[PDB]
């Protein structure tokens, strides 16, 4: 009876949502959508394992 | 799937949880205050976790979770914009409330 | 500041106009201009998703700095190299509008003493 | 279509029939289920309308107005036993058969297929309405607010069927499909002018229109509880149910007969809505926030659009179940104190905390709180309007602000400050009238999770 | 997922970078992330993986209607009431079925305004102008035709643009 | 945008320092800060509009929830001429308040400053209405004008409320949310600005006066 | 908790306390059936300055109608009591 | 804790209130001093102000006039 | 509140008002005690200067200057007791004062809980009953036959009677009632 | 002396600063004595019915009954059609109706032809 | 009087802004014509800045 407050007002809460997100709301096109992630010089694509090249060699003015 | 929707729909919520709950026995105790005040201070507890993901990340999101009704070309749906504004204002709200609530229990105690 | 002074309360037309600058073409004075360069190319910008206000001459460490905030997450205090580079840039692109400014300025006070001198000098 | 229409005309030998102290339970049970059967209309096609018979037809239009209607009838029965006790056993199931009755008379009014049967029965909801509001009315003033009633319905309902008969000896028919498929443009001249006049001037009337409005404060006033409900809830919309029937088949007139009626509804709507800031009446306040929603309806149906005539009927809904809701919070008080005048009985959330939350709730649906059925309507209506000219929208958000200031007005004057001292014999609030109360507000409530069911056919 | 067509809901092949850590320190987000993904997630997919355990034993299906194609309101007679009311209902038909058509548009149009982030204004390009070409389409065929609109209105409305564009071709021909 | 916030803000300071009722003068605040928003909008500067919004939430809730103390210990007394010495009296609630009015002036190194320094730099870097900067200046020296009023006359001096002293601030809900709306006037600003990505070009150059007007005329 | 409840004691005692630290007063002569003016020999204006101090003391003000008539302490306190709801 | 009144006389303090208000006091201040040890150009800037009279006609291209 | 107004001001007592007004607002503007007791004394110095008047037209025009002085010169804000009628807790506690009468509403389970208080009301109860002929008796007796005058009321004068028209009075429901 | 206060409709006169309060003679004082008089015996007739345990309901009050009655009912039977009166009614009533017709038939008007002229921008106007 | 001043004096401090010694600030790819909504295909006249 320690922790029964967040496991019925949190832990159950976010297993409902979870599964309606995941199994019904995302059955759906463009109903959850994120921008696309930055991309930066010098990363690594993990879906295609692309590489981005560095940017054009500063003058380096120090 | 990813965690953010999730728990940014979970942080609002789970503050409805009281509301159902005020026609319940707790309501007519005197532990309802107490009781409202761990539900906002758990929401801030739960909210900080988007914020660490959108300040590693950057991470935006809409969710249009429900459709209401659509008006021959326009479709009006339940949908929440999870930008840097929400993920920032959610638990600056929610940490002054709870604050705010907690003061509440000692300056309204004889009301 | 005294450059408001200047314009307001002296002779307007010795002072340049803030909404209407250059008017002067920009190799009149200048017998070889070196065209601005830029590091970042346009696919990098929208790649890093800058803004269009912050896709200016000095993108370039204004994405290092971006790039070295994601990768050091955890520790905010470690893009410090980065934020000082991109201030300094962005400083020295604030002076060379101040020079343009000055420029233009000058060239135009230097307009108004050859004409009008030259004209004292026609009309006698 | 006949499975409504059988067992409401066998709710009379019931009542007729039922022991002395049965009618209201058996009325009740039985107006219940009939609502519950009517609820089935709600199924609606889209490309065209249910064509039960020759007789009778359903559209997505008249569907929620049938479901308003028999749902109206059992809450009207719980409001009337209470000051009706006193009444023999005859005088009460004739009451009972007059409510009956009227409901039949609505029923087949909004789906007849035919405009003369629909002006038949559109007459014949008078006779019920002024036997119940000159004969159980409690103040000598019912008589003259009867005539009221009467003269200035007929006064515009004439015209009219001269203008239906005339219509079939040129057309042909008068069936309401044939008369859609074959419409034609009315051209520009007097006598279309006049026949123009003459088809929306009766359901002006009934709205009732700025400057024929009369007739409404003292109707609604003088009748007894279970008439104020009906006449505010469903009778008013039979003048814009009519009028989004009748406008069919007069474009393109309508094009330019429509701006007085659209002056007279955005200024009137104005002054009504100002009324409402200085009146020591409970119920006249209620009667003319009723007028200056309808004149938001008017011009709504006169702009002819899909979002306005969308918004037409979401309002006529949602203000039909407010109203009533209404009505009945100011009869409760009413029996309490025995007097309409706003100021006499005050501070009564301290005395009726149950019945103040009624209150609240019913004051935030009128003045369209979002995401309520009210408000969908008139940002609906707003929308429409400020497409057909931009500076509506000055008149239309003035007419939110007053309509707020004198909601909160009314909850303000009866429910907070303090209790009047002299006025002792405040009981507490009957099992009746809460669950009145409840089964008006939750309804709408309700609505809100599907509006599309009541936005009509244009959706 | 393979629910939806992704011809008619695109989307571009989500490139997303590796983490590339700089620094010792543990990251708060994944310690967070795979308590999430231990508590929340496996049990969710149990409970799912359970619902489709059985919906498999109590597989039954559904159709998709199809309509004819029956004449439309141009070669109808003027008071056959039977064929003028078929071409209405398929009228009723194409005017719901356009109306989604704008509805998928738009939806792509939204999706790609979050999607792009800071760059919507120039990566939004081809949704812009299809939002354009269908907006003025469905403009050209259904506005202004008011609130008891028809098959026959919408003809009348063609045959006035017609005439007017035939017009404006004839006086350029002239010049 | 801009010209309503300036008249905006300026006004309310205005109005805020000569109010008696301890309520009044900080929603007078409320109303001056909302205005200094508003003109940071006018200047095309909306996130850090947000940021204010974010910042002044902590201290401005702090400052209300002391002044509630102060009228909860004085028998529900909110006029500042009955409020005498309580700097001793009640010396959290002392702590409490001068350091939301420091946070609230633009004091270095604190929750306020790094949005309002960053705000009033912006107004006078930009090509801006020069009435509209003039005023926002001015608004800028009242707040620590009403600060300073409220300060000198509900803590400094002699006591000036009634004989029955009922002062008591030692109850731990008071004193728990007053700490931890004080850690978040303290340190909130420094997190949060360091830990969001740059969504501005930053002011970097500029002439020394201008750079240090805000501290100027808050000394002021 | 808030102030502790007010008692007829302590309200005589803080009346006597206000009236002996008024310099128009002999503290020793002082009774709570003392008339301000067939007693004490104040006037009017004196009248009205003790009721100001009592209405300083006690954080609530007299209305000039009842406190015309205030002409001892008795007077006083028994009107305090009545007005804060003492009954003991 | 229970805390009595005291009728005309200064109010019963505890310990813990106390320490606490100064222990506060004494963060923010160190907080400041401790910031300002670090980061001074915040309040200071960081790059100087160029004067623009201090700037050559070569280096901004004008002509010497006769031109 | 408590005491019966008179049909006018009698000019002894406009003159003590507008002291006591006086003196308020000068609080109100010396904030400090030390300098209001000695613009106070100055007040009273400056108000007895006239103390001993006797042409009543003469005094009436020096109160007429004396409220102008104080029209002109009155703090806009002055002080106000937080329960006075211009207070921030004027009227703060009125939705908590319920009529005694609602008592007689309750359900009899809602009695059952707090039998001594009912038997106790029931016994006040009976005394307003047993009295109140006597108290209308006793005010049909001592009024004139041109009806009352002022709003004063009499005390009981027998050895078992009650003031008239008390029960109001004595049921207040409180100042504090929750 | 001092800058003189002078009251307005809705910042009226205060009474200390009123002369007829100082201007005293026996028929003010008399009139005073007689208003207390009614006063009083209304209060009585208030009393005697509030205190009375036997009493329950409404005490219904003549003066309000009048003042709704005359508010509400008595209007139109002391109305008379004068001059002042056409003319305020003409206004109020009829001369709104005209002016927002002015205004919006000016409004359509030119809507209307500048549709006609192809010049209104009404790109993304599907829905009305 | 006061409204009326502060209306006054914001017409005035419009008809003289404040702003400080620059000229506009520079953007590299002709003022980012691309990223401003595009249409490339029709040639933009290039915009040159050139360092000072
Ligand atoms: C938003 C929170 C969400 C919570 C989730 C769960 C909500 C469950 C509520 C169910 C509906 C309530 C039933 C209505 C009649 C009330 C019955 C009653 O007598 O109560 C006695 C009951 C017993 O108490 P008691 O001690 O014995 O004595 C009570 C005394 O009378 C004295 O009682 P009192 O003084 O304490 O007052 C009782 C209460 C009850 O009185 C009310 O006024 C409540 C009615 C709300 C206003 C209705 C008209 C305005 C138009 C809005 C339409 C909303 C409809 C949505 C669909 C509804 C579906 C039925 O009034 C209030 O507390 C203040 C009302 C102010 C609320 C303002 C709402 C504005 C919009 C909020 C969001 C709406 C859309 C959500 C989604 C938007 C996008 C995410 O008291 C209660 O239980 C309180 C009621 C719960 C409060 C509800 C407030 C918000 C809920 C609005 C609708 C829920 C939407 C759910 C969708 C998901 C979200
Ligand atoms: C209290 C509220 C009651 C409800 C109010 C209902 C309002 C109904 C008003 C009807 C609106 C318009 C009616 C007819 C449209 C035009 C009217 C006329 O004024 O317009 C001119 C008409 O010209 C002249 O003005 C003739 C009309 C003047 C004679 C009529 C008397 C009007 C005096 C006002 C009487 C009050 C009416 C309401 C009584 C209660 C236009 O000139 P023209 O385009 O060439 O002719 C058009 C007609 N054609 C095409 C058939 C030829
Ligand atoms: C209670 C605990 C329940 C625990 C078990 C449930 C676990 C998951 C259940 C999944 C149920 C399946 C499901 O919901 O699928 C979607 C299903 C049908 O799809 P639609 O979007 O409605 O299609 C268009 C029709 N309008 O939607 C639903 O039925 C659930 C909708 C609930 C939405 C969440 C609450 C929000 C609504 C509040 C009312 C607000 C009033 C109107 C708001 C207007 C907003 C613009
Ligand atoms: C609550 C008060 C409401 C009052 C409503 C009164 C207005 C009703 C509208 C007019 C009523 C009668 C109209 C007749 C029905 C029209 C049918 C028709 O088309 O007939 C016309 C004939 O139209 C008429 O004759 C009508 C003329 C008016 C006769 C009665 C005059 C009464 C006063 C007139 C003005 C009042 C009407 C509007 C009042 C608005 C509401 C106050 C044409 O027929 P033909 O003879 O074949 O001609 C074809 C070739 N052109
Ligand atoms: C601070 C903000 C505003 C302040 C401005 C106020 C200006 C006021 C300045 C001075 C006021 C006067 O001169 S006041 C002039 C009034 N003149 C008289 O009163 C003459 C006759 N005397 C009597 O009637 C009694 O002696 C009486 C005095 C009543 C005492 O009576 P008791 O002994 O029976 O109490």
């Amino acid at each position: 009876r320690h922790s029964i407050f967040a496991v019925t007002h949190v832990l159950i809460p976010v297993w409902i949502i979870h599964y309606y997100l995941k199994y019904h709301v995302t059955a759906k096109p463009y109903t959850v959508v994120e921008r696309k992630p930055r991309i930066f010089p010098g990363d690594t694509i993990l879906e295609t394992g692309e590489v981005i090249p560095l940017m054009k060699e500063f003058p380096d003015q120090h | 799937m990813n965690p953010f929707a999730s728990l940014t729909l979970t942080t609002l919520t789970i503050l409805t949880i009281p509301i159902m709950m005020s026609n319940s026995n707790i309501y007519k105790t005197n532990l309802y205050p107490n009781y409202v005040k761990t539900t906002v201070s758990y929401a801030f507890t739960l909210s900080l976790v988007p914020l660490l993901m959108f300040m590693h990340t950057g991470q935006e999101m809409i969710i249009s979770n429900w459709h209401w009704m659509t008006l021959q070309t326009v479709e009006l749906s339940l949908s929440f914009k999870m930008d840097y504004f929400s993920v920032m204002f959610i638990p600056v709200a929610l940490f002054v409330t709870w604050s705010i609530m907690e003061f509440s229990m000692w300056y309204m105690h004889s009301d | 500041g005294a450059h408001l002074a200047r314009r307001y309360l002296g002779d307007a037309s010795k002072e340049p106009d803030p909404l209407r600058m250059p008017t002067f073409p920009p190799d009149y004075g200048f017998p070889e201009r070196k065209e601005r360069e830029m590091v970042a190319t346009q696919q990098e910008m929208n790649d890093a998703q800058l803004m269009l206000q912050q896709r200016d001459y000095c993108a370039h460490y204004l994405i290092q700095l971006l790039k070295c905030k994601r990768d050091s997450f955890p520790n905010f205090l470690a893009c410090k190299h980065e934020q000082h580079d991109w201030d300094y840039c962005e400083h020295l692109d604030y002076v060379k509008r101040m020079k343009e400014f000055e420029r233009e300025r000058r060239l135009l006070q230097r307009k108004k003493r050859r004409e009008q001198r030259e004209a004292e000098m026609a009309r006698g | 279509m006949l499975k409504i229409i059988i067992p409401t005309t066998m709710l009379l030998p019931m009542t007729w029939m039922s022991k002395h102290n049965m009618i209201w339970i058996n009325a009740t049970v039985h107006s219940l289920l009939i609502s519950l059967i009517s609820l089935s209309l709600l199924n609606q096609l889209g490309e065209n309308s249910l064509n039960f018979s020759l007789t009778f037809f359903s559209d997505s239009l008249s569907a929620p107005l049938l479901v308003l209607t028999t749902w109206l009838l059992p809450l009207m029965l719980m409001a009337s036993q209470s000051h009706l006790s006193k009444e023999t056993t005859t005088r009460k199931k004739l009451y009972i058969t007059m409510l009956i009755l009227l409901q039949l008379f609505l029923i087949m009014t909004f789906t007849a297929t035919e405009l003369i049967l629909f002006y038949i029965l559109f007459e014949a909801t008078l006779v019920p309405t002024l036997i119940i509001i000159t004969r159980w009315g409690n103040q000598t003033e019912r008589l003259n607010a009867g005539l009221y009633f009467l003269f200035y319905t007929l006064a515009g309902s004439l015209p009219l069927l001269v203008a239906l008969v005339y219509i079939q000896n040129t057309t042909g028919s008068l069936n309401f499909l044939i008369i859609h498929y074959w419409s034609h443009p009315l051209s520009n001249s007097w006598s279309n002018i006049f026949m123009w006049l003459a088809c929306i001037m009766a359901f002006m009337v009934k709205m009732p229109l700025y400057g024929l409005h009369l007739w409404l404060p003292k109707a609604h006033v003088e009748a007894p509880i279970a008439g104020s409900m009906v006449l505010a809830a469903v009778l008013l919309k039979l003048g814009g149910y009519g009028m989004m029937r009748i406008t069919t088949i007069l474009n393109p007139l309508t094009n330019y007969m429509a701006y007085p009626f659209l002056m007279l509804s955005m200024w009137g709507m104005i002054m009504t809505s100002s009324i409402c800031l200085r009146q020591t009446d409970l119920k006249s306040l209620i009667a003319y926030s009723s007028v200056s929603h309808m004149a938001l309806v008017i011009v709504a149906i006169m702009i002819q659009t899909p979002w306005s005539f969308m918004g037409a009927t979401a309002l006529m809904i949602a203000h039909g179940l407010t109203s009533s809701m209404l009505f009945c919070l100011a009869n409760t008080n009413y029996e309490r104190v025995h007097s309409r005048t706003m100021i006499l009985a005050r501070g009564l959330q301290t005395l009726l905390p149950l019945m103040a939350t009624w209150w609240l709730v019913a004051s935030l649906t009128n003045l369209a709180l979002p995401p309520s059925i009210n408000l969908i309507g008139e940002l609906f209506i707003i929308t429409a309007s400020f497409s057909w000219s931009n500076i509506t929208i000055i008149l239309m958000g003035m007419n939110m602000m007053i309509t707020a200031l004198y909601s909160l007005y009314m909850l303000i004057t009866t429910q907070r400050g303090k209790y009047t001292h002299h006025i002792n014999n405040i009981k507490p609030s009957f099992t009746r009238e809460n669950a009145l109360m409840a089964l008006h507000i939750l309804p709408l409530l309700l609505l809100t999770l599907n509006p599309k069911m009541i936005l009509g056919p244009l959706y | 997922p393979d629910s939806w067509d992704k011809d008619v809901y695109p989307e571009p092949p989500r490139r997303t970078p590796a983490p590339a850590p700089q620094t010792s320190l543990p990251n708060p987000v994944t310690y967070l992330t795979k308590i999430f993904d231990l508590l929340v997630d496996r049990p969710v997919t149990l409970a799912r993986e359970f619902i489709e355990q059985q919906h498999a034993k109590n597989r039954y299906y559904y159709y998709h209607r199809e309509f004819r194609r029956v004449p439309d309101i141009t070669e109808c007679e003027e008071k056959d009431i039977l064929c003028m009311f078929e071409a209405e209902m398929q009228w009723r038909r194409d005017y719901k079925v356009d109306q989604e058509i704008v509805n998928i548009i738009q939806e792509r149009l939204k999706a790609c305004q979050q999607r792009e982030g800071e760059s919507y204004r120039q990566n939004c390009a081809k949704e812009l102008e299809q939002f354009t070409q269908v907006s003025k389409a469905f403009q050209d065929r259904y506005s202004d035709l008011g609130a008891h609109y028809s098959a026959r209105k919408c003809l009348a409305k063609q045959k006035q643009r017609m005439l007017a564009e035939r017009k404006a071709a004839k006086e350029a021909a002239a010049a | 945008t801009l010209c309503l916030g300036a008249i905006t803000t300026l006004f309310t300071a205005l109005c805020a320092i000569t109010q008696n009722d301890i309520k009044k003068i900080v929603a007078f605040s409320t109303s001056s800060q909302l205005g200094l928003m508003m003109v940071t909008i006018g200047i095309n500067q909306p996130h850090l509009a947000f940021l204010h919004i974010c910042m002044h939430a902590f201290f401005k809730a702090m400052l209300f929830m002391c002044s509630g103390s102060i009228i909860h210990s004085l028998n529900d007394e909110q006029d500042i001429r009955k409020m005498g010495g309580l700097y001793k009296a009640m010396p959290f609630t002392t702590t409490a308040l001068i350091i939301g009015s420091l946070a609230l002036t633009g004091m270095p190194y604190l929750t306020g400053f790094y949005s309002k320094d960053l705000i009033i730099e912006a107004v006078n870097m930009s090509y801006t209405n020069a009435w509209a900067l003039l005023m926002t200046l001015i608004a800028t020296s009242l707040t620590a004008a009403y600060s300073t009023r409220i300060i000198f006359f509900a803590f400094l001096g002699k006591p000036r409320f009634p004989p029955l002293v009922l002062i008591n601030e030692n109850n731990p809900l008071l004193i728990n949310s007053i700490k931890r709306l004080l850690i978040g006037s303290i340190f909130a600003g420094f997190i949060i600005s360091n830990n969001i990505p740059p969504m501005t070009v930053p002011n970097t150059t500029m002439p020394l006066y201008m750079k240090m007007t805000a501290l100027i005329v808050t000394i002021m | 908790s808030d102030a502790p409840p007010l008692t007829l004691e302590a309200i005589k005692d803080r009346v006597l306390y206000v009236l002996k630290l008024y310099d128009k007063i002999d503290p020793e002569k002082l009774s709570v059936n003392s008339h301000f003016m067939k007693d004490l020999g104040l006037d009017s204006l004196d009248q009205v300055e003790i009721i100001m101090a009592m209405e300083d003391e006690f954080g609530f003000e007299i209305p000039d109608i009842d406190a015309e008539k205030l002409m001892c302490p008795q007077e006083i306190v028994d009107y305090i009591a009545d007005k804060k709801d003492v009954y003991e | 804790v229970h805390i009595e009144p005291r009728y005309r006389q200064f109010p019963q303090l505890t310990r813990s209130q106390l320490i606490q208000a100064e222990f506060f006091s004494a963060t923010m201040w160190f907080w400041i001093l401790w910031r300002f040890w670090h980061d001074s150009d915040a309040v200071l800037g960081h790059f100087p102000y160029p004067d623009p009279s201090q700037w050559t006609d070569e280096e901004l291209g004008i002509l010497p006039d006769d031109e | 509140a408590f005491s019966a107004p008179a049909a006018y001001l009698t000019h002894q007592q406009k003159v003590l008002r507008l002291y006591k007004r006086a003196l308020r607002h000068l609080e109100s503007w010396c904030v400090h005690r030390d300098k209001y007791r000695y613009f106070a004394c100055l007040m009273r110095a400056r108000f007895d200067e006239h103390k001993n008047e006797k042409d009543m037209v003469k005094a009436t025009q020096l109160l007429r200057q004396a409220e102008e002085e104080f029209w002109y010169g009155q703090h806009p804000q002055p002080y106000i007791f937080p329960e006075s009628p211009g207070g921030t807790s004027y009227e703060r506690y009125e939705c908590y004062k319920v009529p005694e009468w609602c008592l007689d509403d309750w359900h009899p389970s809602e009695k059952a809980m707090y039998p001594d208080y009912f038997a106790k009301r029931e016994q006040w109860k009976r005394l307003r009953r047993e009295s109140w002929e006597r108290e209308v008796k006793q005010l049909q007796e001592e009024t004139p036959p041109g009806g009352p005058r002022t709003e004063a009321l009499p005390p009981a004068r027998k050895e078992g009677d009650l003031p008239p028209l008390w029960w109001h009075i004595v049921t207040r429901p409180r100042e504090r009632p929750m | 002396s001092f800058p003189k206060y002078k009251p307005s409709r809705l910042a009226t006169l205060p009474a200390t600063l009123d002369p007829a309060e100082y201007d005293i003679s026996p028929e003010t004082r008399k009139a005073q004595a007689e208003r207390l008089a009614i006063r009083s015996r209304l209060k009585r007739e208030y009393l005697l019915q509030y205190n009375d345990p036997n009493r329950l309901g409404v005490i219904e009050d003549p003066a309000l009954i009048r003042w709704t009655y005359a508010r509400s009912a008595n209007i139109y039977p002391n109305f008379r059609p004068t001059p002042k009166t056409s003319l305020l009614g003409a206004l109020f009533g009829i001369g709104p109706l005209f002016f927002w017709y002015y205004v919006f038939k000016t409004d359509r008007d030119k809507k209307e032809k500048l549709i006609q002229e192809g010049k209104l921008d009404q790109t993304f106007n599907i829905s009305y | 009087g006061f409204v009326a001043f502060m209306l006054f004096m914001f017409w005035v401090g419009e008809i003289y802004p404040s702003y400080q010694p620059v000229g506009p600030k520079q953007y590299p790819y002709n003022d980012l014509y691309l990223e401003r909504g595009g249409d490339p295909t029709k040639e933009p006249e290039p915009v040159v800045h050139y360092e000072i």
